[PDB]
Formats: structure tokens, sequence, C-alpha cells
RNA sequence: GAGACCGAUAGCGCACAAGUAGAGUGAUCGAAAGAUGAAAAGCACUUUGAAAAGAGGGUUAAAUAGCACGUGAAAUUGUUGA
RNA sequence: GGGACCGAGGACCGCGCUCUGCAAGGAUGCUGGCGUAAUGGUCACCAGCGACCCGUCUUGAAACACGGACCAAGGAGUCAAGGUUUUGCGCGAGUGUUUGGGUGUAAAACCCGCACGCGUAAGGUGAGAGCUUCGGCGCAUCAUCGACCGAUCCUGAUGUAUUCGGAUGGAUUUGAGUAGGAGCGUUAAGCCUUGGACCCGAAAGAUGGUGAACUAUAUGGGGGCGAAAGACUAACCAUCUAGUAGCUGGUUACCGCCGAAGUUUCCCUCAGGAUAGCAGUGUCGACCUUCAGUUUUAUGAGGUAAAGCGAAUGAACUUUAAAUAUGUAAGAAGCCCUUGUUACUUAACUGAACGUGGGCAUUCGAAUGUAUCGACACUAGUGGGCCAUUUUUGGUAAGCAGAACUGGCGAUGCGGGAUGAACCGAA
RNA sequence: CCCACCCAUACCCCGCCCUCAGGGUAGAAACGAUGCCCUGAGGAGUAGGCGGCCGUGGAGGUCAGUGACGAAGCCUAGGGCGUGAGCCCGGGUCGAACGGCCUCUAGUGCAGAUCUUGGUGGUAGUAGCA
């Protein structure tokens, strides 16, 4: 795809930023991120706090979980652990729970600033089925 | 055209009238050319034919693009890992059929020839051995290449 | 309905096969007459009239008698 | 009182002496048709013609606006030119 | 040596060479006439060549038939409800203010209570995108083995009201299952159904009215049953009605890109559906990974022709073996060999399956091509044939009829054959 | 049988248009990035699919837009742009409103329908006017 389908101006800014990053870097992470911003909403299913928690249960602590999707709160997870979460947008409850647990919210432009090549990043997508 | 000769033309890259391709002689391809006997004219080229075909109508397939062979440099990037680093090396590898003839011929885009200067023959659609133009003209394809260049 | 659909789909092949079968039957009819005349020319042993049974069982009987 | 409506072949059949003119024994059927000009100032008078009208003259910013009247296409027609 | 057509680009870079420079990654230098209808363009006519009148309909195609006196204006896929797909947007385990209430600069806009609609209340093996401190971690999803639940068939525990229950172990079972939620609202486009349903047009039936027409004499009106007496069952006007068709006719700018089918199978006898195929969209996994109407090698089905019988024997004979098409296979998506388990099996650790180790990562096990291939989901138009070559079955006096392959036509313009669906060249 | 010659949209070289594919373009002396530069290939087309554009009536915003020193409309053996649908200008007429740009909206585009309405032709100064 040469043109994004969405009319979000800030998403256009993001796709331009990650176009530059994918062109001028060797990063398959940047290329995958650009492709995921290009793909449509149904193809970007939500990722929940429960999914990211069970994926960071292993030795993947102290890292940046990155999802090109919307992070949704899960009522079934009683305790939210500390975690470096980057996503397109958060729900109010997920944002509050992460900030109360002690994590930080990052947008994709911030994620580019701190880690342009995606070091110490665990990349997730939601349940497609 | 029947499907078998159609496939043979597709596999020999001859896809337009007057598109010529270098091949090494081997029983499999000899049978293929015998199947496309009623559509082609084939023979044994000499050093002059190979040299002028490479120098005048020589285009290489660089990343799927038809790039004229204007530089020993580009010859070197495309065929350097085979030891072919110049137009003279390419001509040697084609004429004297070497170990990497397959790669050299595949790199060479099919030579797009023109209509012969002087005509084909009064009846060009019968075999060369009955006074036509089709078939295996052994050393006369050099004259045909002269006419077609 | 099933049977009539089958007949509608296979109608013409039936006609062609029938025509070939009738030509074939004509062929063995003429052939049987041929061995009949060959046997009678070679030899034979008849009565005054000829067998009143049908001309089929008659020819099988005579070419079995030899 | 209004309208992201229609604008004289549209919008109610009727923007007009329209349920009128007209047709049918009758029940009923049922049209066409708006626009000079700011103001009639709607062309005095002369001449030709029986008249209708024409040519001069006149009103007007305009008569290339004359109550066959805003603007005035196409089909079709006359004259002249090639 | 002579001729023709062309001059694309616009500082330098590069390959070079014969290196004060140059024919080396695309034309510069010199000169003339004119500087206006001179070049150029538009109308009318002449000349050379070319050139069937458009649309509809049928058919494999023509031919036929239908519509066309001319011009102007009008003129035909729309709206609503309910479904469904995709795209954008908001919020997100929630979502939707607009029934209504409260303000208001008053049909606007802003705010909101209670309900209500829809939805929500655990692994291993091999992979795998991506990170890596290069030790390994490993999303989604997949193949298999798993774990559990709703349901079915059992197996049958303490016990219990003496007649109440399902726990353990199971099953070639089933879910539109759990296996760490995706929905709600709305915008745009598309499809389906119903309404007049893209527009025009069939005979009919019904309700309510207006009128007349009969050598039949104010009146009588049809039929059958019966002995009678008698019981039973046309015309015009408006409206329902914009009634009902599958049938006819018509259905409104341009350009660009991609582009077919005319077919298999199944169900059902219809104004046909479903599956597959051709075309396209989205998603997922790879990298010529891999594939292929093709040759080669090996092996089948044709021993078909031929040579000999100074080899034997006698198309049915053979050492050998034609021409001609044709099926299968050609590697890590591998073969074996070796021993651990198994509920299979065997006289047996014996075989088979499930695994371990090894072996080749470089020519990894022919050629040649490769303008990528595979899987899932969704969507539109298609279901006709005609001619011919070759092979083949049958028949006639000759015709001709039927199968299989391939090729031309459809949707294809151009050169030639004077002309022309089926010819030759070539798209 | 031998030689030369004629030409198709076919084949070869070059120019230009479009499409597709592959590359480049930020500590900005920097860009209708929906842009620009480089390279290669391709170009028939019914049903059908996709995309971009042209035009009409009305609505919101804007051009501190045009206009009786002449809007719109119409006519033109007068010009310019675009492949094209179309767009712009000059001359004549005319008299009172109209247009470009971004969105919205729809009773939005005609050669057919023995189409509807209206106007007008040839037949034709003909048949004919007992």
């Amino acid at each position: 795809r040469k043109a994004p389908k969405s009319d979000n101006v800030y998403l256009k800014l993001l796709v331009k930023l990650y176009r530059f990053l994918a062109r001028r870097t060797e990063a398959p992470f940047n290329k995958v991120v650009l492709r995921r911003l290009f793909m449509s909403r149904i193809n970007r299913p939500p990722v929940s706090l429960s999914r990211i928690a069970r994926n960071l249960k292993n030795g993947n602590e102290k890292k940046t979980v990155v999802v090109v999707a919307t992070v949704t709160d899960d009522n079934r997870l009683l305790q939210v652990p500390k975690m470096e979460v980057a996503a397109l947008r958060f729900t109010a409850k997920a944002r509050a729970r992460i900030e109360a647990a002690g994590g930080r919210t990052l947008t994709l432009d911030q994620l580019a600033l701190e880690k342009p090549t995606g070091a110490n990043t665990l990349l997730l997508r939601g349940p497609k089925n | 055209i029947p499907p078998k000769p159609r496939k043979i033309l597709q596999l020999l890259r001859l896809r337009q009238i007057n598109n010529g391709v270098f091949v090494k002689v081997t029983k499999a391809t000899a049978e293929m050319i015998k199947i496309v006997e009623p559509w082609v004219a084939y023979g044994y080229p000499n050093l002059k034919s190979v040299r002028e075909l490479i120098y005048k109508r020589g285009y290489g397939k660089v990343n799927g693009q038809r790039i004229p062979l204007t530089d020993n440099a580009i010859i070197e990037e495309n065929l350097g890992k085979y030891g072919i680093i110049c137009i003279e090396d390419l001509i040697h590898e084609i004429f004297t059929v070497g170990p990497n003839f397959k790669q050299a011929a595949n790199f060479l885009w099919p030579f797009k020839l023109s209509n012969p200067n002087g005509g084909f023959r009064p009846r060009k659609f019968k075999h060369f051995i009955e006074g036509g133009d089709l078939g295996n003209r052994e050393e006369h394809i050099n004259a045909l290449i002269r006419a077609m260049n | 309905a099933r049977k009539q659909r089958d007949l509608k789909k296979f109608g013409k092949a039936v006609q062609v096969q029938k025509q070939l079968e009738r030509a074939k039957q004509k062929r063995e009819a003429l052939d049987k007459i041929n061995q009949l005349k060959r046997k009678r020319a070679e030899g034979g042993a008849l009565g005054a009239t000829e067998a009143d049974d049908p001309f089929d069982v008659a020819v099988d009987n005579e070419l079995s008698r030899d």
C-alpha cells in the first residue's frame, strides 16, 4: 500500500515517520510496524492487559510491549504488573490501571524516540479469530 | 500452434518474431528444438556472430531489467561470482561453452533481432534442406545473423 | 423424473448405438449367409423341399451338421 | 409562520374571466393560455392606398421594446454573396 | 566514399582514450533572406487513396424482422423498513443523549434521570513475525498429542429417607465449545427481500353508479330437477388498480487500469439451485522458496514396421528393434541401516507403528524456464455452439453419420487471396 | 532453377503519452512527500470489476470574487487549452443578476423507448373542390 486508508491526520504523521524509519534503518521491527499501521482496524484486533501480562509472565520483564492496536482493560486480571507499554491508544481504565501499577504509557512517536530500532521490545497483536 | 511447441517457445524465451537465444547442445535441448522445428531457425554461430551479438544487441537482465551492456563494471556485479568480469569473458564463456554457460545465457536477455537485410528466401516456411529457411542451417546461421543485424 | 432425466441426457447416444447395432446385425446376417453358400458349394444331402423351421435355427442346424 | 421544495411542458387539472371553454343522452371526461415600457409617454401631423396597411415624421436610454410587444435557439423558409 | 531520418538531457561527478586535450554518461559552430500573413492555423472546393446505415433481437454466425421525417424541452435502478459484507470514525467489556425531561439567541444547538435494546460476567512437540547481552527468548496462527465443560453410551464411592445421587476410569462421538472477552453506535459503498420497486405496456375479477334493446306482448327475461305447486344455482362511467409476465421495447458524459466464460460434478424437472473452473478483493506462510499442457533418464501399455532364419523355432518366429503419440517418478516435502516403547502381532527383542543416532547445507543428487507460489474468506458475469486437421467406428451408388485431440471464430483490428464467417501472413 | 526489387499496425532504432514494477529523497539551503528524481518493461478488448476526472439545480465556508463603464442567455467562413467529456478568450445581441474554489445535497447528463408535449418539413400548389 502506498496510501493509508484512514483519514486520521496523526496516523498519517505516524506512517510518514515510520516510512522514514523503515527506509533509513535496517529494522524489520520498523517495517512490520509500518505494515500494521497500513492495515485496517479489523486486521488490528485489540490486545488486553491479560494478554500482555501472560506474555510477560516469562523472563520478558523490564521491556517494552508494543501493540499497533488499542489496549483494552481486562476485568479478570486482578493485579496489573509493571510493564513498558506502547500502543496506538489506551482505554481510560487500562491507562489508569497501568499508571497505578507503575508502568508508563508510550505513543508510537515516543517509542521511536527512545528506541528507534525496537531494542528490548516484545511485539504483540490481538486475537484474530 | 500446438501446446507442446507453445510451451517449448515459452521455455526457450523466444516470445516475439526475431528473438534469438544462445543454447548449449545437449540431447534434451536438441529434442526440444526438434519439436519446435516448424517455427525456428537454428545453427552453429561463430566467434564473429557471438562477438557482434554481444557488442551490438547485448542487454543483460539486471534485477529483472533490460540494461544495455555498456560497462564491464555492471558485467562484473552481475557475473563476478562466476569469474566473468568483462564483455570478453562473457563472449568467451558463450562461444567456448564453459562451466557457467547457463548463468551467462540466462543473464543475457534474448537478442531482439531485426528482419534480415536481403529477405529470407522466396518460400521461407519450409525446411532449409528443401530450399526453405526453417530448420538447422549449420554454418549458414552466421549469414542469417549478418542479415539480421 | 430421475429416469426421464437420464433418458433426456443420453438420448442421442442411444440412437447412434442402435444404428451401429442394427448395421452389425446385418453384418453377421450376411456372414452367416456367406458360410451357408460356402458349405453348400463345397458339398451337400438335402430333401425335395427345404426345412420348414425358421431361417435361423435352420442355418445353425445345417452348419452344425456339416 | 416557515422550507438545502417547484419554477409556466415544472409546481394542484387551474400563477390568467379554471372545474372555465369544450365533449358526451347521462353518470362523467376536461384543457390551452404568464412577462412592452421606469412612466402609455400606446406613435401628433404629412403622403399613398377603397380599406387593411406602407413610406416620412415623432415618444423613449432603446421601437434591434409597437399592446402579432423581455431576452428570442433549433427544425423549416426567402434574398444576397461564393 | 555517397545518401536518408533523428538531436531525446541540461553546472561537475562516471567508464575511458590517441590525454596542453578528445568523436569519452544524447548538437554545437559559422552564415544568409525575411522580420510579415513569410511560417503556421481554420473554412469552401479539387485531386490521389481509403471507407456498407445506426440501434434492438435471434443464432455458432450471418440473412430476416423490428424502430428511425426533422428539431426543441421532458424522459427511466429512487425512497423506507428489515438483513448482510467491507471501508472510515468514536467509545471500548461495555456501548447507544434525542421515549421523555431541563435550558435555548427556539423545529437548531447544549445538558440529563430511570429504564430499555445487543453483547460480556490449561500444556508439549515442530514451526512461526519480531527482540537478543547472539546463551537464547518467542505474538497471531497452524499439524498432532494434549487438559476440561454442555450433551450421549457405559463403568458404579463413602453412603441415603430404602429408594436418592453421580465419583474414578473410559469411548473410531458431537459443539455454531472453554482454552485470559469484541461489541455497540454511526458515515460511505455494495448485495438480498418486501413495498409501484428501473420506466412503458396483457387479457380478467370486484364495489358503486348511468343509460338503453328486444314484429315479446305497463310487463318477461339464465340454467338444470321435478307431473305443477315449486326448491337450488349485455353496454357505458368512476374506484379498488401504478392489479398480475418469466414476455416486448427502452434504460442519459469522458478517460485510464484489470479483464471472462462458454465447462466438470451433484440435487430437482424447471421459467432452475448448489459445488468446482475462469476474473477480482482482503488476510496468512515462504522466497525462486517453489512451480511448469516441455525435453532427458528409469519403468509400463502399443513388438507396430524392419533384418535374419550361413542364430533356434515357426501379426500369431525371434538376437535386436523401428515411426508415432502416451501414464508414473526424479531428494532434506529424503532413504536406509541401529535399538527404546506399544494395548498390534510373533515360538521369541521377533516383525509393524511411534522415536533416538548417523550420513550429505557445497554439484542437495538431470535439462530449460520461472513478469512469484500456496492456504482461507468474500464478490460479479458465464452454462450456447460453428468450421477444420489428425486418429477412429459404421454405411451408401454417391452422399453422410458418431466419438477423441488439437487449431480458428466469438470479445480481434491490420497485409494479401479482384470480391467474401471458415484460406495465407501477422496480433 | 537463379538475381534484384514492392509493402502490413509485423520485426529493429529513436521521440512522446499512460500504466505497472524496481530504487533514491531530513540533526530540512526544505516538499501542490497526495511532491520530485533515476531505471526497466508493457500497451486489442464483449459481459464484468476498479479508479480518476467533466457537467447540472440547490446548501454551508471562502474568494474584503464579477457586474447597468453591462450579469446571464443566445449567434459567430475569429481564436487558445485539454487524448477526451469539456474549459477559457475575441466580435455582435442583451438587459439584472452570476461565478471559481473545499465540503454537503439530488427530481443531476439522452438518438433511439411504433417515447410524451409543442413546433415545422418533403409529398404539393399535388389528389381534389360531386
